């Protein structure tokens, strides 16, 4: 097969920018390239094929170059419409092959978080597990470093977390963290802290509770 | 395909592509060497 390999991964360009986009082949695929647009939840959209020409309907922004084995697509001035995964694919050799994608984020100034902590409901203890919640609303970057502290221990490898997309108006992020214990384990220790780092806190901040602390 | 000498074929859209859209291009497809 052949390899696709886009790059950057990712792109931090703020909107009247512009942004260049690299696609490199593993063998030589003439001018047989095209590139798409994805949003999340949406399916894929075309925007040039043959290397260089554009759908119906692609604003003259998108412009694509290249030919042979280094391909490129440039977005003349980005628009709040444009932030979204970008593929380049090749269909010179079958299979057909797509790229890792490029995801294009909103840059704005500096937001820092606000965190809550909640502790497991009733409810889920009487099932037998314990899931204390930390949540980081409204942030940016995205870069954020979220600690647990049990009895001001730290902990590591007993938490999952997760992040939405960028907001539609505000285009910051919001991260929740997930501390997994049993009913059992979660009775043996009494404070649960959560340390966030961001660069938008001159220093860390920590919020906290005490099993029965309401 | 069997597309005409002005024209070249394009397997994504599974069509005849004319020649003359990629002429001004930094460089045209290998079978558009004469259109332009
Ligand atoms: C499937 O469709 C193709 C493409 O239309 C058919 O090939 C055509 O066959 C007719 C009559 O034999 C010719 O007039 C066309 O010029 C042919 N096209 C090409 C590109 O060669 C093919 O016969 C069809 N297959 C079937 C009916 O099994
Ligand atoms: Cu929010």
């Amino acid at each position: 097969e052949i390899v696709m390999t886009q790059s950057p991964a990712t792109l931090s360009v703020s909107p009247g920018e512009r942004a260049t986009l690299s696609c490199k082949a593993s063998q030589s695929v003439e001018s047989n390239v095209a590139w798409y647009q994805q949003k999340p939840g949406q399916s894929p959209r075309a925007l040039i094929y043959s290397a260089s020409l554009r759908f119906s309907g692609i604003p003259a922004r998108f412009s694509g170059s290249g030919s042979g084995t280094e391909f490129t697509l440039t977005i003349s001035s980005l628009q709040s419409e444009d932030f979204a995964v970008y593929y380049c694919q090749q269909y010179n050799n079958y299979p057909l092959t797509f790229g890792a994608g490029t995801k294009l984020e909103l840059k704005r100034t500096v937001a820092a978080p606000s965190v809550f902590i909640f502790p497991p409901s009733d409810e889920q203890l009487k099932s037998g597990t314990a899931s204390v919640v930390c949540l980081l609303n409204n942030f940016y970057p995205r870069e954020a470093k979220v600690q647990w502290k049990v009895d001001n221990a730290l902990q590591s490898g007993n938490s999952q977390e997760s992040v939405t997309e960028q907001d539609s108006k505000d285009s910051t992020y919001s991260l929740s963290s997930t501390l997994t214990l049993s009913k059992a384990d979660y009775e043996k220790h009494k404070v649960y802290a959560c340390e966030v780092t961001h660069q938008g806190l001159s220093s860390p901040v920590t919020k906290s509770f005490n099993r029965g602390e309401a | 395909g069997q597309c005409s000498q002005n024209e070249y074929f394009d397997s994504l859209l599974h069509a005849c592509i004319p020649c003359q859209l990629r002429c001004s291009s930094n460089t045209p497809p290998l079978t558009c060497q004469r259109y332009c």
